[PDB]
């Protein structure tokens, strides 16, 4: 069994207790993170080496390097019958709109497939 | 056959949207009060064809998650019972309107909307064809718009990805259909050659129209669509001309003086000197020389948006194998069966949150 720990900005962290498994894809990853992170899209993100830099996974590849370290980082520890730390991960926050720096756009009268056109509304 | 039984989780508010393969309806999630879209797919495994572009539809969108390309919040599970399961309920985001109502209104489209919708459609589309998928029907009614200017590819039932091994060619114009108007050479004169340069064409139809506020190629037929773009891209040079697979078109290819390509600056005069550099490299015979969406994201016209970190692909790529051109129609019904249930399936409250 593993434990992935998800921070999440100003509220806590989420726990997930995987199955097992095999295996563990990089999507399953994105989407539990994308349903405690329901308000966001979430296509990243990072977690911690022993020097404590961020490494960043964006697909499976760089998942298979996540999995072989902490199972290095797992492996030495309970050997000093040390308490086992779940692997923590940081979703990469992404930009809402955000994007527009500035406007808007009516909806309240369409009509209208014009070519010149397009004769309809109402209010 | 529009009639929405979603009850008790959802309410029902009007009707906005239709087309062939559904309805789609405005509604609000009860205890909630949140706001989506609801489209009603009835007896949607009663015809083979309608059956794959439906299994094609959910596939696709379950894949995918970016704010520019539409998303399903929720497919209603089978009400009771079975018996004979015949019309799909598929919620997703609620969107106020769509590109083809934008641009054609008495509404002022500024330079910098074209900027930022062309820049978010350019967004979602790098992140499909990533996934090696092809869309094949992009307009501007297929590209949905709410009041922020959030722009959304829908409509997926046209898409198909690959090209496979040397088969299919041909039969990969097979069932389709669409519009001339937006439609790609190599789709037009069946040039053995298909790829995410597909899309391109057609935005490139796209932005010239948001430009001028009119159709850029509206041809009332074949050879009429193939003239129009003629005219101001010039005759397809011999290389091309000698790719053509069929009719012969080639032949009345093969005719006609060769002309030669008018600059976009006379056919857009008035036009953003960037918007046409750009536009120009979208617009081309050749699927090969239209520049992609990735590097069309780091055109100098979308320089103000442009955000590397921000336009991400689509983590594995999308799988078209499942392609069911013969395949029974019963194991269609059985797979589409079998999203919606993996879909709810798939929670799975399997966390803990720390108080
Ligand atoms: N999520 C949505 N929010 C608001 N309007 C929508 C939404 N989805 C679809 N519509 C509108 O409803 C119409 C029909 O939905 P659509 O998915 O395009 O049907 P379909 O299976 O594509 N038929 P077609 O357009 O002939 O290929 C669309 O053209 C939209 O204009």
């Amino acid at each position: 069994v593993l434990v992935i720990r998800i921070k999440i900005p100003n509220s806590g962290a989420v726990d997930w207790t995987v199955h097992s498994g095999p295996q563990l894809l990089f999507r399953d990853v994105l989407d539990v993170i994308g349903q405690v992170l329901p308000e966001a899209t979430t296509t990243a993100f990072e977690y911690e080496d022993e020097d404590g830099d961020r490494i960043t996974v964006r697909s499976d590849e760089e998942m298979k390097a996540m999995l072989s370290y902490y199972y290095s980082t797992v492996m030495e520890q309970q050997v000093n019958g040390q308490l086992i730390e779940p692997l923590q991960i940081f979703p990469r926050a992404c930009k809402p709109p955000g994007e527009r720096n500035i406007h808007g756009l009516k909806v309240n009268t369409r009509a209208g497939p014009s070519q010149s056109g397009r004769h309809h509304h109402h209010h | 056959d529009v009639t929405f039984d979603v009850g008790d989780e959802y309410e029902i508010i009007e009707t906005i949207g239709n087309g062939a393969y559904g309805v789609v309806s405005s509604a609000r999630r009860r205890l909630t009060g949140q706001q989506v879209a609801i489209k009603k797919i009835p007896n949607a495994f009663d015809v083979v064809t309608n059956a794959k572009r439906t299994l094609r539809e959910l596939k696709i969108l379950k894949h995918f998650k970016h704010d520019n390309i539409i998303a399903i919040k929720d497919i209603l599970r089978p009400t009771v019972p079975y018996g004979e399961f015949k019309s799909v309920y598929v919620v997703l985001d609620l969107m106020e309107s769509d590109l083809h109502q934008i641009i054609h209104s008495s509404q002022p489209l500024t330079l910098e909307h074209v900027r930022y919708f062309l820049y978010q459609l350019l967004r979602g589309l790098k992140y499909m064809h990533s996934a090696q998928v092809i869309h094949r029907d992009l307009k501007p009614s297929n590209l949905l718009v709410n009041e922020n200017c959030e722009l959304k590819i829908g409509d997926f039932g046209m898409a198909r990805g690959l090209c496979t091994s040397p088969a299919e060619h041909q039969y990969f114009m097979t069932e389709y259909v669409a519009t001339r108007w937006y439609r790609a050479p190599e789709l037009m004169l069946s040039l053995h050659e298909y790829t995410q340069a597909i899309d391109l064409w057609s935005v490139g139809c796209i932005f010239g129209e948001m430009l001028a506020r009119r159709q850029l190629f509206p041809g009332k037929n074949y050879v009429h669509q193939l003239q129009l773009i003629m005219m101001v891209l010039g005759t397809p040079s011999p290389a091309v001309i000698q790719a053509v697979g069929a009719e012969r078109v080639r032949a009345y290819i093969q005719s006609l003086p060769p002309r030669q390509p008018v600059p976009w600056e006379t056919v857009y005069p008035g036009a953003d000197r960037q918007a046409l550099s750009l536009l120009g490299r979208m617009l081309r015979f050749e699927p090969s020389a239209r520049i992609s969406a990735a590097a069309a994201l780091r055109h100098p016209f979308l320089a103000k948006y442009h955000d590397p970190d921000d336009e991400p692909d689509c983590a594995p790529p999308f799988d078209f194998a499942f392609d069911r051109e013969a395949l029974t129609r019963e194991r269609i019904k059985e797979a589409i069966v079998a999203e919606i249930e993996d879909f709810h399936a798939r929670r799975e409250g399997i966390r803990q949150q720390i108080r």
